[PDB]
């Protein structure tokens, strides 16, 4: 499979980033494709045997390369904060196919300045009695509010196992302050079990949020805690009688 | 002026490192507008232009013509890059290095082969970098190159000018003094 | 394309005007070999001793290919004709050039299309046959071509030289002058 | 073994 | 006009419908044309493959019309799985071109609906509460709020696969002391049968 790294990132303007990428075994073509919130793919270049076969509408500032075992990267010089996208890379076994194999992106959000990064607050909301009585069935909610920037992950676990079944997550984090071009994030799901099974005393449940900030190289002057990568969570046991 | 219709086929092949990189790219072209292109990177036809479209359809839909193809690189340009190897490779001309006036200085290399070469001006022992004006690699057509490196220079008493030319059919590279009269 | 050696096996035209073509391989721009297609014949031009073979018959088989598809083209195309390109021609020597000392005149005509050229030499305003020689009509990367004619000759104070071509790209016969640097 | 050259397909008419 | 133009607005189906994408292309020269499917904030993933006699693979069509110059994609029994943006992707020399897509929404079909507002128990660990508004039909839409401390998300569905049960849902939640869930859909034309339980 195709192997993207790092697969999150955040960066200060001015800066400069290096993304890369590892192609299926055996295919030696590899491209790289920026996807910007609302716009659509956009080719950056393709590279085939070493050398750059065709390139995009990028500046130069934009600039990439393929080694010899096919593994390419690219680089962006002076970040901006327009850069922001998800950076995409694709490979194939020969070189200019309309058949691509898309790796799962490098997520890079470019900053003004690490004081607006923000972990989220995750809280677990119980079924109501009157949807328990009324339908036999209950629903969890959960909430995960006030991040920035919207790097985060929601599973739903179940007695320590991660369940699908039933869950619904918002497909994308809303804007807790539509105005603001630095504005934190809010984002919630959904679980719906039958009441029988929410009334077990012995059920477990737990709403996990994994968030991407700051690494240690990141310097942290602030007072409140370095937003580092970390996992969030809420949880829930059954509730009898 | 009489009308003419021109078709041309080309079987090209491009070397990189001996045959470590070996790549075949055959042009159908009519008049000068390529319209049909296989590229051994690619695996396939490649309409270039509207005009090469069906072509390169249909051959694209014969397994046979596809198979045959994509087996050229290995048939042709390897296959014959062990006759160059034995051959045309094989050829080394040592340049004939002269030295004469045009203020500018004419180092004139002439009849070699291959085409890799390096040359440079030197005064008084000082490799002379700007001033230095180089006429593009002539081909000859039988086989053997020249080129002409001019100096611009300053006719200042006992100037030692030299020029210096490094080529593969040369053990030493060769030096040609030249002094104002 | 970048690369540390280029061929062409090989490089076929085939073209409408008093149907004529041309088979030859290429080796980092250089003719390898030509096959006479009147006569049926391989013309090698390696500057080398060797055993090398190449069966005239694959040239004649593979031209007539080119054919097939040429009068198909024409159609499609909707005779859509070649344009004439303005040739460009230069004139220069092989060797320095010493008084009665044997040496070569090269006249290379640039830019060819289509191919069909007149090449010829003049002496002091005469024709001159003997000593000439040309190469085949040499590929270019834009699909143009080149050609080359050669003019073994003594220099001499007394004698001077023209390259003369006629293309259909020129108003008029084109003729480039050479003298000895005396 | 003689030096090898690519052959040209035909076109449909 | 763009390269490669395709059905703009989202499309809303009903599970079990046929859905019908179109794509046109300017540049008549172009050889080979792809359908792409793209979840959101992910990565696109090669569909298929689009043929002048019709590719068919299953539940889906692709055809290629040259004369026209338009690119279709059928997808018969639609499923909610289906919910995806479907790229025309269309391929010249040297030049691979990416629409924008045709975002595809299937609704299930929901037989009995239920709409109600439920207050969800607070979370001991949250300044904020909860509204839920679930069961109700496919047809209704949700708006968004018109107070700036009112969060509303979309509709979202969920699927109980071992009770095979699918329901519409939609969450409203804010930090405000006068927050309560009998007007915090006022903003959204909501079924006037919804029940709406005291918390
Ligand atoms: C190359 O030379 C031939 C022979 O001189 C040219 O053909 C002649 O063209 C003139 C017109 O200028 C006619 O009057 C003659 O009858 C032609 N002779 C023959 C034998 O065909 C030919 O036109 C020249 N080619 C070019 C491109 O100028
Ligand atoms: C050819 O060899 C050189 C020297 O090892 C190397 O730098 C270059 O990358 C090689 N060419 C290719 C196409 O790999």
């Amino acid at each position: 499979g195709v192997t993207q790294t790092p697969r999150y990132l955040i960066k200060t303007r001015g800066q400069q980033v290096t993304l890369s990428c590892s192609p299926i075994s055996g295919h030696r073509s590899v491209s790289w494709y920026q996807q910007t919130p609302g716009q659509g793919l956009q080719f950056l270049f393709e590279y085939f045997s070493e050398t750059q076969r065709n390139k995009g509408n990028f500046p130069g500032r934009f600039s990439g390369r393929q080694f010899s075992n096919s593994r390419s990267e690219m680089n962006v010089s002076t970040l901006e904060l327009g850069d922001s996208a998800l950076y995409l890379c694709a490979s194939s076994l020969r070189a200019e196919s309309g058949e691509l194999f898309f790796g799962e992106g490098s997520r890079l959000t470019v900053l003004e300045d690490l004081n607006k990064v923000f972990p989220p607050e995750v809280a677990v909301f119980e079924p109501s009695e009157a949807e328990i009585s009324h339908t036999q069935k209950a629903t969890l909610v959960c909430l995960a509010t006030g991040f920035f920037p919207d790097h985060v992950e929601l599973s739903w676990w179940v007695n320590g196992k991660e369940v699908h079944s039933g869950v619904c997550t918002d497909p994308q984090p809303l804007k807790e302050q539509p105005a603001l071009n630095d504005s934190r994030y809010a984002l919630s799901s959904r679980l719906r079990v039958s009441a029988t099974f929410w009334q077990n005393p012995r059920n477990h449940f737990r709403c996990q949020v994994q968030f991407y900030g700051l690494s240690e190289n990141d310097e942290w002057t602030q007072d409140r805690a370095k937003p580092v990568t970390q996992i969030v969570s809420a949880e829930a046991w059954g509730r009898a009688d | 002026s009489p009308e003419d219709f021109v078709y041309q086929f080309k079987g090209m092949c491009y070397f990189t490192n001996g045959t470590e990189r070996v790549r075949l790219v055959s042009r159908s072209i009519y008049n000068r507008e390529e319209i049909v292109r296989f590229d051994s990177d690619v695996g396939e036809f490649r309409a270039v232009t509207l005009l090469g479209l069906p072509a390169a359809e249909y051959w694209n839909s014969q397994k046979d013509i596809l198979e045959r193809k994509r087996a050229a690189v290995d048939r042709v340009c390897r296959h014959n890059y062990q006759l160059e190897l034995r051959t045309t490779l094989q050829r080394r001309v040592e340049p004939t290095v002269t030295i004469s006036p045009s203020n500018l200085l004419v180092c004139s290399v002439t009849d070699f082969y291959p085409a890799q070469i390096k040359v440079r001006w030197f005064r008084n022992g000082q490799e002379e970098t700007a001033g230095v004006v180089s006429t593009p690699l002539i081909r000859n057509g039988d086989w053997t190159f020249q080129i002409l490196v001019m100096l611009e220079m300053t006719p200042q008493r006992g100037d030692v000018y030299t020029c210096h030319v490094e080529h593969p059919s040369l053990q030493s590279p060769i030096t040609v003094e030249w002094r104002a009269q | 394309i970048v690369a540390d050696h280029v061929a062409s096996y090989g490089v076929n035209l085939y073209q409408s005007y008093g149907p004529s073509g041309q088979f030859t391989h290429e080796f980092d721009g250089d003719e390898e070999f030509y096959v006479d297609l009147e006569r049926k014949e391989t013309v090698w031009k390696l500057p080398l001793f060797h055993r090398l073979r190449f069966d005239p018959q694959f040239a004649l088989t593979n031209i007539a290919v080119l054919k097939h598809n040429l009068n198909i083209l024409i159609k499609r195309s909707n005779s859509t004709a070649a344009t004439n390109e303005v040739p460009e021609v230069t004139v220069f020597s092989k060797s320095p050039v010493t008084l009665g000392q044997p040496n070569t005149l090269i006249c290379l005509v640039d830019n060819i299309f289509p191919p069909v050229v007149n090449i010829t030499w003049l002496s002091n305003g005469h024709s001159v046959t003997e000593g000439v020689s040309e190469t085949s009509f040499l590929s270019k990367s834009d699909h143009s071509f080149f050609k080359i004619s050669y003019l073994t000759f003594l220099p001499s104070a007394d004698e001077i030289y023209d390259c003369k071509v006629e293309h259909w790209g020129l108003d008029e016969p084109l003729l480039k002058h050479w003298e000895p640097e005396t | 073994q003689p030096p090898a050259s690519e052959q040209e397909q035909p076109v449909l008419p | 006009r763009k390269e490669v133009e395709q059905d703009p607005g989202p499309f809303n189906v009903p599970e079990g419908a046929t859905v019908a994408f179109n794509c046109t292309y300017s540049n008549s020269a172009s050889q080979s044309f792809f359908w792409y499917r793209q979840d959101c904030r992910k990565e696109p993933k090669l569909l298929m493959s689009v043929y002048s006699s019709g590719n068919e693979d299953g539940r889906f069509t692709a055809q290629l019309n040259r004369a026209s110059q338009y690119i279709s994609l059928l997808i018969r029994d639609s499923k909610l799985s289906d919910s995806a943006t479907y790229l025309c992707v269309v391929m010249g020399f040297q030049k691979l071109v990416f629409g924008t897509g045709t975002r595809l929404l299937v609704s299930p079909n929901i037989q009995n609906p239920d709409p109600a507002v439920y207050q969800l128990r607070d979370s001991k660990s949250s300044d904020k509460s909860v509204c839920l508004f679930t069961d109700f039909d496919s047809q209704t839409n949700v708006s968004q709020s018109k107070d700036s401390d009112v969060y509303i998300t979309d509709k979202c569905v969920l699927d109980m696969r071992s009770m095979d049960f699918k329901s519409n849902s939609a969450v409203a939640w804010s930090n405000k002391s006068d927050f309560a869930c009998a007007n915090a859909f006022n903003n959204s034309i909501i079924p006037e049968d919804t029940f709406f339980p005291s918390p």
